[PDB]
């Protein structure tokens, strides 16, 4: 069955599945969880990174793609970059062209477009990474869940990865409490660090484990790693 | 328009139309490369499964890129003329560009780059050639002898052989050879590429040309009467025991 | 067949894999960082007594601060060296400065992916993926000394220690152990050219084995036959001696 | 989109056959015969109408077309590959030889010609060989009159006479037999529809058969007088009615 | 023999396009959508699945505009919809350029219907995981149109699409019948949200979101906008009313 | 090896399945449809058959108006019928500009037919499921009817039927002529060469037509149009007012 | 221009060429050698443009040594000044054309004579006994015209020779620097760097 | 996509072996047999005309000796037509090398292009091989009367005397019996005919099933010259050397 | 014919301290004898400590600073938020204008 219908994308199954996608889907879940929630005034994201050996670093989880946009990634790192350094071309693009910034919700339709792409022409594959874009533009804070489906979804909150679906009933229960965390983002942090401590088993998240990154009304996406992310530890 | 990959990697983490590639080397005629103190010997073998060819005009199994390096193969002819034309065309390229001839090292490295980008590049098959590229550097003394393969990778050896039957050839080399004291001889050293084509080609005067490279663009390739002494002497040391 | 750039169900490149497979078959590669430098020690495997074992060139030079290490089938390894070195290179041509040792990294790591039968996403032409993984090292000003893995995944990391190629499952655990925070140049040099002794399956001598490293003060260097082989001899004293 | 197919579609088999070129011939066979008489003073060529329903009109259809104003086709195998391949080949006339020479090419050049294009059906990527063979017959003055014979291999050869397709064979004995070197045009027209009817089952009349000649120059059928050097073309088909008279005297 | 079903642009023994076949069943999978021709423009609906409460009500918007007249609305493989009405937006964009007027609904159908079919004619390309509802009003009057992945599409009363593709079909029918002479662009605001809470029956195990956007010649000025506040909660309303 | 059942390349027996399997597509509509020729005007009737209640009758259709002078009906699929019908409309439209003067009905069936030869040849281009009748009052050729299918072949007709039961159809027609003795309906106005298509189509089909079951196409000097609802009753009406 | 000279004797070729080198107001160079070896007995003299002088001259070098190794083979001088006036006639139609002018001595290993060809940026070939580019023309051709015999020995050309320079010094606006001699023979190519006072 | 139809002609077997190079040689074993012999003042080129019929038009027939130049001629064994197609871009090559050097092309240097452009089908392109391989028979002044054979793998070797297309190893066999290096062009003409006759695949070897050429100096001019015999110089020459 | 370029006047100066530097410049946009802005800044920050300015045809001044920024934007991406030293700038902005050597910025730039 399954055999004769995933070898490539352009070959849709019996059932109108497109394995190769959903292949793709896979490396995801093989993917360290990685969550993003957002308040009125602020979003945030927060990502486990995984090491190889202990002589070896942690891969970074988290890239800015412009002052106001950034992302998390959990899947393909060589895809993520592809994605996220094309998601910082088309912000630039906006300004440079019409001295504006791209709305969270574009830069999700453009991700989609872009993915959709790679799943209906013979030769190119999809994409096998998961993203949780995150921003604050002309209508407040976001957070996006881009899958290599092409699947852009708006949520309040979300995570992606091994376990994953730990943090994300904990953000489904905790939703009333961290939506309203407005004007205080060490507490829409805190609701994130626990929101993921909900997806651990293997340890427990370290300084040099942990990754946190923050866009809102006055804040300018930054990026949070080692000593910095130890007041949340 | 065409560009299928064909060479691509399989489970076991290997490359077969780049392996097949070699085994079509070890097919092909033996070739043989063995330096001196002050020269470089190549020797080849002749087929024999069919006798009736014109010699004269017949491609030989050695070939110039340029007037102080030479290149012997083992493997597919049709491609090994694709790879001396490439050579040869670099040769002159490089005395233009760099007013200096090339090195055999660099013509080596060169040879070894197009076999490699063959096998990762689409539409193409490898080489199903190896080479021995042998000569002097521009303004030098000290031989030069390396080999290249379908992989692309190339390295110099003090002698060295390929094709069929090279197992056994370099077994003999590998025990009569020695590089503390190399064939200090012109001679002595064209001698021991005979002896080692010898153990395969199962006597072959006319079957075993060999091509004598000395310093400063000094190549020739000797005739069977040299090449028949060389047989002769040696078929002597055995007796003559 | 099936698409050079086709997933498995596991959600896996099977020509990536595959590649790495190739890898694990190829020679021995070490490289230790220290607050004095990295070192970068390579098997040179010669397949016959007659080859001139000098002639094997497993450790090149990209910058004069950033070096590296290969392991795989290394006739892949040109076309990426030779990027490595032009990217540095053009870096000082077009900032006035040497390139960062990471994103030299970062630069050869972006060749790897370009491959396929017709890839929606640019013009990646390359059949296959590199049959070869490397071990950059360098020091910049930035982050001092590094150490970098790069596979033909398209990813890299960065370690301490790390060796890749045949012996490196055993010799990697034991850089596990036996590095530290506070090793000297000399230690590591040692310390490569033990757990190198202890993967190859040759007796390895100043022929077979090849030591190099890179240090703010000298750059990039390999080490001479004669330097590395009264390194090995005080190896073995040193080891003999308990 | 983008024809993907850039390789060969026809190729060595173990045996050292050609699949489709076989196969291609084999289409050929099974379709209706047509066949070619070069008499002393003309060429002959005629096939047979297989009206494909009785509500169609074979005459909007010829399976006998004129290639320049002295050669002529006829065919057997796939009528829509020879259809195009008629195009094809009236044009490569203009393009390699009138437009460049001024004049009409001679018949071996003309079919070496569509040989080529069929030849390139064999080996282009992403195609398949043409499934019809070919009877090409003309005149050039330095070379008289002619009959080739085209096959989707690429492969034609001269021809005394010959017939193609379904009863070939049957045929080809019966032209051996009735074929001389010293045979009139009108001869040969007549052993035409004397070879022809044999393979004919039901109706064998003028609207039935279709046939033409490679003959004298028709300067009435010029379509304007003034240039001596300017004669009239070679080529005619016979009209329905003309079949007919010479079938009586069968 | 078979395997007539690997390839895109294969005929079956019996004349069939599988893969175009495989890819309807993707759209049956589908959320459910409508489309209801009013006398004198055009309701679209559609059934927004509530996946979690962590989806920002109101936000992941599903029905599309193309230009400013024309209204879309698909079920199936959302990308794959998107891509489509991509392609419209340039094909009426490309339209209006040389013409001026703004493109008449019936010609967009056919420019989106070529474009489909055109997906069925190779191997190279895997067609539309998508059915489209979509419509608008032009130079003589309203026009509803559903497009199939085939590439085949007619013009429509009423059409529905996707998992509650039967119930749906089923009441528009009914409306059909007891209007001869025509609902009004008001009306159909509302039948559509009924008919949209009925056919969610066959999907009752997750909580839903409906959308409803129209294109009226008197309501709208023939322009394609979004039913909201008010008009929407009114019609929310007169469904959730006759679902009991 | 089995794939030479999967694209157009030949079978050992020199046949291409595909181009056969396109043929059966043809008739996933199941619609006939025929045409004859009249004194000085040729008629195509098609069958139309809407099932669904939600469809809007007047938006369903298999005939269409290629040119001032060209209409065509088409037999198969409709998505293959309307990327048929565009690409005819074009090569009418580009035939005009370049030579000064309308495509003769005959001549655009050759370059359609020609154009599906080529998918028969090429890989990469998968047959139209469909046949295409094309007709028209040619301004050298009279009233005109040609048809093509997937093979890439046509031809022009005295009268022609398409679709599952054609043969019935045919055969009614084959013994009309035989018995007339002249290729055409020897009748002045097109409304009775109309009434005479659909009287046949009845007679072979043994079924009885309402306006609303039929599509009718007339093609008369310098113009080709298509009737209505209307148009046909009350010629429905005629045919009735004889029986 | 620059002096390019030659002249075709009983069994070999001279050729005679301007050491001076000027840009502008100042002469740069006093020894420059105008000449390139296509093969051990085919010698081209150049002059023209700056750079598409030696660029012609390098490049023609390069392909036929090129075909001497791939053919083993040395290309008669009649060949070769063929494949340089094919090269000059594709040249003048191009984009930026190469302003050179040529004038090729070989000795015929095969027919055992020497020749002469004159060839112009245009790819205007022609074979003379003796010629040049340029204004040498007009102060040489006449002399030779006057002293000049087919049978003449390599020492007799190389005074006809002499007495060219002379006229060409005494006659001529530009300093020249003097001429590098070369000569063409079956024993190959040499240059007579006795001249300077010969 | 298309990969699934791909023959993929250009790979190596896992013995090293070119499947398409060595299908097509196996597809010139089957046709007729071509000869070449070369004697001290002359070449002769004699094959056998594959099917021939009563009907066939021999006079203006041409299968297997094909002229390139004044001073080459080539001899057939496969298909025509592809030979054709190499045979017109070696014509085209010959005048190349003449415009550019004013001079004949030499006979290895032609030989040369035309096995690179097979060795190129063989390497890349994945389109199928020529089934051709030739016997090249020519004169130049710097190596005389030489003799070549190429085939579909690109490949080219000089020889005394050779043979290609059907019965080759029957025919070398009796070649290498009876060839002498002091032959003279009449002695190899019979050689060839005597060799074609014990090997044709047919009842008797008559005029009519042979194409023959030779390439002489006729003394009395100091020229070289190609012959290509006609129907009745091959009926002659044929009785004279005892085969009547 | 079609003259791309043009002049807005302006005059800038720039004068580096022993731990400072300052670039200066008028607020005044000319075209012939017309003032087309009495505050048209000329004069930017561009980051990393940077100020620059291009004088001259201020179309072409204002596309060279946007690019130029731009290039220091894309030089964090690029360079982990490394700062760009002023020398760096230098060269890198000698590339920006030699790219157009054939049809350059009608500027005479200062940073």
């Amino acid at each position: 069955f399954r055999n004769n219908y995933d070898g490539d994308t352009v070959t849709f199954s019996p059932t109108g599945r497109l394995f190769q996608v959903e292949y793709a889907l896979e490396a995801i879940k093989q993917g360290s969880v990685t969550v993003g929630l957002r308040s009125n005034t602020h979003a945030v994201l927060v990502a486990l990174k995984r090491n190889a050996d202990e002589l070896s670093s942690y891969q970074k989880k988290i890239i800015k793609c412009d002052e106001h946009m950034g992302l998390s990634l959990a899947g393909l790192a060589p895809d993520a970059r592809v994605l996220s350094n094309y998601l910082r071309q088309q912000c630039n693009y906006s300004s440079l062209v019409f001295n504006r910034k791209l709305a969270v919700e574009r830069a999700g339709h453009l991700l989609c477009d872009k993915a959709q792409k790679n799943t209906q022409s013979y030769g190119g594959r999809p994409y096998g990474v998961g993203l949780l874009i995150i921003g604050y533009d002309k209508s407040g804070a976001h957070l996006l869940e881009f899958q290599p489906s092409g699947n852009v979804t708006e949520l309040y909150g979300t995570a992606i990865g091994a376990r994953s679906q730990g943090a994300k009933t904990y953000l489904e229960r905790t939703l009333d409490t961290f939506i309203k965390i407005d004007g205080n983002p060490d507490e829409l942090i805190k609701a994130g660090v626990e929101a993921i401590s909900q997806s651990l088993r293997d340890e427990s998240l370290t300084v040099d484990n942990l990754s946190i990154a923050i866009v809102g009304k006055d804040t300018p996406f930054t990026i949070y790693d080692g000593e910095a992310v130890a007041k949340y530890i | 328009g065409y560009d299928r990959a064909l060479s691509i990697f399989s489970p076991d983490g290997h490359i077969f139309q780049v392996e097949y590639a070699l085994e079509a080397v070890k097919r092909g005629t033996c070739a043989v490369g063995v330096k001196g103190k002050n020269c470089v010997v190549l020797g080849c073998e002749r087929r024999s499964t069919l006798k009736l060819q014109d010699t004269r005009i017949t491609p030989s199994k050695v070939s110039k890129i340029d007037s102080h390096v030479v290149l012997s193969f083992s493997g597919l002819n049709a491609d090994s003329r694709i790879l001396i034309e490439k050579a040869r065309v670099e040769a002159q390229s490089h005395r233009l560009t760099l007013e200096d001839p090339v090195t055999v090292e660099y013509l080596t490295r060169y040879v070894a780059g197009v076999q490699q980008r063959y096998t990762q590049s689409g539409g193409v098959r490898p080489f199903g050639v190896s080479t021995l590229i042998a000569g002097f550097d521009p303004r030098d003394d000290e031989p030069k002898l390396y080999q290249t393969e379908p992989s692309g990778i190339y390295s110099s050896w003090s002698a060295q052989t390929i094709g069929r039957n090279s197992k056994t050839v370099r077994e003999f080399l590998e025990k009569n050879y020695d590089r503390k004291e190399p064939p200090a001889t012109v001679e002595e050293c064209v001698k021991l590429t005979v002896r080692s084509l010898l153990e395969v080609v199962q006597t072959g005067a006319k079957n075993i040309e060999i091509t004598v490279v000395k310093p400063d663009s000094d190549i020739v390739a000797l005739s069977s009467e040299e090449i028949n002494q060389y047989v002769t002497q040696i078929e002597q040391e055995k007796q003559e025991q | 067949d099936r698409g050079v750039s086709t997933f498995s169900p596991e959600g896996r490149l099977f020509q990536v894999e595959y590649s790495l497979e190739a890898i694990k078959l190829g020679s021995t590669a070490i490289g230790i960082a220290t607050k004095e430098g990295v070192v970068l020690g390579v098997e040179k495997r010669a397949t016959s007594p007659l080859l001139e074992s000098d002639s094997i060139e497993k450790i090149v030079e990209i910058d004069r601060h950033i070096g590296c290490a290969m392991s795989g089938l290394t006739a892949d390894a040109r076309s990426m060296i030779e990027h490595a070195r032009t990217a540095a290179v053009t870096h000082n041509l077009y900032y006035d400065e040497d390139i960062n040792v990471e994103s030299l990294t970062q630069s050869v790591c972006d060749l790897a992916l370009r491959f396929g039968e017709g890839a929606s996403g640019e013009e990646r032409l390359m059949s296959r993926p590199f049959g070869v993984a490397l071990l950059i090292a360098g020091h910049d000003a930035d982050d001092g000394y590094q150490l970098f893995h790069a596979e033909p995944s398209g990813t890299f990391y960065r370690y301490n220690a790390k060796a890749i190629g045949s012996g490196s499952e055993g010799a990697q655990a034991e850089l596990l152990n036996e590095w530290h925070s506070s090793l000297t140049l000399k230690e590591a040099e040692l310390l490569v050219l033990k757990i190198l002794k202890q993967v190859m399956e040759e007796k390895l001598d100043e022929n077979n084995a090849q030591l190099s490293c890179i240090t703010k003060q000298d750059g990039f260097k390999i080490y001479d036959n004669e330097k590395t082989a009264e390194l090995i001899k005080e190896l073995k004293e040193k080891e003999a001696a308990e | 989109m983008t024809d993907r197919y850039s390789f060969s579609l026809t190729t060595f088999s173990p045996s050292g056959k050609l699949g489709q070129i076989d196969y291609a011939l084999t289409a050929v066979k099974q379709g209706v015969t047509s066949l070619g008489i070069k008499a002393t003073n003309g060429v002959v060529i005629a096939t047979e109408k297989k009206s494909s329903s009785p509500l169609a009109m074979s005459e909007t259809l010829s399976k006998v077309s004129l290639l320049t104003p002295d050669i002529g086709a006829v065919y057997s195998g796939m009528g829509p590959d020879y259809r195009v391949l008629v195009d094809k080949s009236r044009k490569v006339a203009h393009t390699s030889y009138k437009r460049i020479y001024g004049e009409y090419p001679p018949t071996k050049l003309l079919v070496s010609e569509v040989a080529k294009i069929m030849q390139e059906a064999t080996q282009s990527g992403g195609v398949r060989p043409f499934g019809v063979s070919l009877l090409i017959a003309g005149h050039d003055e330095f070379n008289g009159f002619s009959l080739y014979q085209v096959d989707p291999s690429g492969s034609y050869f001269p021809w005394k006479a010959t017939a193609i397709g379904k009863g070939s064979v049957a045929a080809k004995t019966f032209l051996e037999k009735r074929w001389n070197d010293e045979l009139e045009l009108e001869d040969a027209i007549h052993i035409a529809l004397l070879t022809l009817k044999e393979s004919v089952e039901g109706e064998f009349n003028g609207d039935t058969i279709e046939l033409a000649i490679i003959g004298d120059e028709n300067p009435d059928l010029l379509g304007y007088t003034g240039i001596p050097t300017d004669k009239g073309p070679r080529f005619r088909k016979l009209t329905s009615q003309e079949i007919n008279d010479r079938l009586e005297a069968l | 023999g078979t395997g007539y079903d690997l390839s895109n642009s294969v005929f079956s023994p019996d004349g069939r396009n599988f893969q175009v076949e495989y890819a309807v069943k993707a759209v049956e999978n589908g959320t459910t959508s409508i489309g209801i021709k009013c006398n004198d423009g055009v309701v679209f609906a559609v059934e927004k699945l509530i996946t979690s409460k962590l989806l920002v009500p109101q936000k992941n918007v599903k029905i599309q505009v193309v230009d400013r007249h024309i209204g879309c609305v698909y079920s199936g493989l959302i990308p794959d919809g998107r891509h489509l009405v991509n392609r419209g937006r340039e094909e009426a964009a490309s339209f209006k350029k040389l013409y001026k007027t703004p493109i008449p609904i019936p010609a967009f159908a056919d420019r989106l219907g070529q474009y489909v079919q055109a997906h069925t004619l190779y191997n190279s390309v895997r067609p539309f995981g998508v059915s489209t509802i979509f419509g608008g009003v032009d130079k003589n009057g309203a026009h509803l149109y559903m497009l199939e992945p085939s590439g085949s599409y007619w013009g429509y009363k009423g059409a529905a699409t996707g998992k509650g593709r039967q119930s749906a079909k089923a009441e528009l029918e009914k409306l059909v019948d007891h209007h001869p002479e025509g609902l009004s662009a008001r009306e159909a605001v509302k039948q559509a949200a009924k008919i949209i809470y009925l056919a969610h029956e066959d999907n009752k195990e997750k909580d839903f979101e409906l959308e409803i956007s129209w294109c009226s010649l008197s309501e709208t000025n023939g322009l394609h906008k979004f039913v909201k506040g008010d008009l929407l909660q009114e019609a929310i309303d007169f469904a959730q009313k006759e679902i009991n | 090896a089995g794939y030479d059942r999967h694209i157009t390349i030949f079978s050992p027996e020199g046949r291409l399945y595909q181009v056969e399997y396109a043929f059966k597509a043809t008739n996933q509509t199941n619609i006939n449809s025929l045409a004859v020729r009249g004194k000085d005007c040729t008629v195509v009737i098609s069958q139309k058959k809407v099932p669904d209640k939600l469809l809007d009758p007047t938006t369903v259709s298999y005939i269409f108006c290629i040119s001032r002078t060209i209409g065509m009906v088409v037999n198969g699929p409709i998505p293959d019928a309307r990327n048929a019908a565009l690409r005819a409309k074009a090569e009418a439209a580009e035939f005009r500009y370049k030579y000064g003067y309308d495509m003769p009905c005959d001549v655009l069936a050759k370059r359609m037919a020609n154009l599906s030869q080529i998918y028969t040849q090429r890989a990469y281009m998968r047959p139209l499921g469909v046949i295409l009748t094309f007709v028209s009052v040619d301004e050298e050729l009279g009233p005109s009817i040609y048809k093509t299918d997937p093979a890439g072949y046509y031809v022009g007709y005295k009268a022609t039927a398409t679709g599952p039961k054609q043969q019935e159809i045919t055969t009614n027609l084959e013994n009309h002529f035989k018995k007339s003795k002249i290729d055409h309906i020897n009748e002045e106005s097109w409304e009775k060469v109309v009434e005479f298509a659909i009287t046949h189509m009845i007679d072979a089909l043994g079924t009885e037509f309402s306006k609303n079951d039929l599509e009718v196409g007339v093609a008369t000097k310098d113009k080709f149009f298509t009737l209505s609802a209307e148009n046909i009753e009350e010629r429905l009406v005629a045919i009735a007012e004889q029986d | 221009m620059d002096i390019i000279l030659g002249i075709r004797v009983q069994d070999s070729v001279i050729l005679a060429s301007s050491k001076a080198v000027t840009r502008g107001i100042s002469v740069l160079k006093d020894s420059d050698d105008k000449t390139r070896q296509l093969s051990p007995h085919t010698l081209m003299s150049f002059a023209g443009e700056a750079g598409d002088t030696v660029q012609f001259a390098e490049y023609i070098q390069a392909n036929i040594q090129l075909y001497s190794i791939r053919e083993d083979y040395e290309l008669s001088p009649q060949a070769v000044s063929s494949f340089v006036r094919q090269e000059l006639a594709k040249s003048i139609r191009s984009r930026r054309p190469y302003q050179v002018n040529v004038l090729i001595g070989g000795y015929d290993k095969k027919k055992n004579k020497p020749e002469l060809y004159q060839i112009d940026y245009l790819g205007t070939k022609v074979e003379l006994p003796y010629g040049a580019h340029g204004y040498s023309g007009f102060y040489t051709f006449s002399l030779l015209d006057h002293h000049y015999r087919p049978d003449m020995t390599t020492e007799e050309g190389l005074d006809l020779l002499k007495l060219c320079v002379q006229e060409l010094e005494k006659r001529m606006p530009m300093d020249f620097k003097g001429v590098i001699v070369k000569i063409v023979d079956k024993d190959g190519i040499r240059q007579v760097d006795d001249f300077q006072a010969q | 996509g298309s990969r699934r139809y791909d023959s993929r002609t250009t790979i190596f077997s896992p013995e090293g072996r070119l499947y398409q190079v060595e299908y097509a040689l196996e597809s010139i074993s089957h046709a007729g047999t071509a000869i070449g012999i070369m004697a001290s003042d002359g070449i002769v080129l004699a094959a056998e005309r594959k099917v021939t019929s009563t009907l066939l038009e021999q006079d203006t027939s041409t299968e297997k000796l094909y002229k390139l130049n004044d001073k080459i001629a080539v001899a057939v064994a496969g298909l025509t037509a592809d030979a054709e197609i190499l045979i017109n871009t070696a014509r085209i090559h010959a005048q190349n090398y003449l415009k550019t050097y004013n001079e004949d092309i030499p006979v290895e240097i032609l030989v040369r292009r035309l096995s690179d452009i097979k060795q190129g089908y063989t390497q890349h392109g994945g389109l199928r091989p020529f089934g051709v391989s030739f016997i090249y028979a020519g004169y130049d002044d710097r190596y005389g009367y030489q003799l070549y054979t190429s085939n579909p793998s690109g490949n080219y070797t000089g020889w005394k005397a050779i043979s290609v297309g059907a019965n080759t190893s029957a025919a070398q066999t009796l070649l290498q019996m009876d060839y002498k290096d002091d032959m003279k062009v009449d002695d190899a003409i019979e050689l060839a005919l005597k060799t074609l006759s014990k090997t044709t695949d047919s009842s008797a070897l008559t005029y009519d099933r042979l194409e023959f050429a030779t390439i002489r100096k006729g003394a009395n001019d100091g020229e070289v010259y190609q012959k290509i015999f006609k129907p009745q110089e091959i009926k002659d020459i044929l009785v004279k050397t005892g085969i009547t | 014919q079609f003259n791309p370029y043009g002049d807005n006047g302006g005059t800038i100066l720039g004068i580096a301290g022993e731990d400072f530097a300052v670039l200066a410049g008028d607020t005044r946009n000319i075209t012939d004898y017309s003032i087309n802005s009495r505050y048209e800044p000329k004069v930017f920050d561009c980051g990393d400590n940077i100020v620059m300015s291009a004088n001259g045809f201020a179309a072409d001044g204002d596309a060279l600073v946007k690019r130029f920024k731009n290039s220091v934007k894309w030089y964090h991406f690029d360079h982990n938020d490394k700062k760009l030293s002023i020398n760096s700038a230098a060269r890198n902005i000698q590339h920006l204008l030699y790219g157009k050597r054939f049809f350059p910025y009608y500027v005479h730039t200062i940073i």
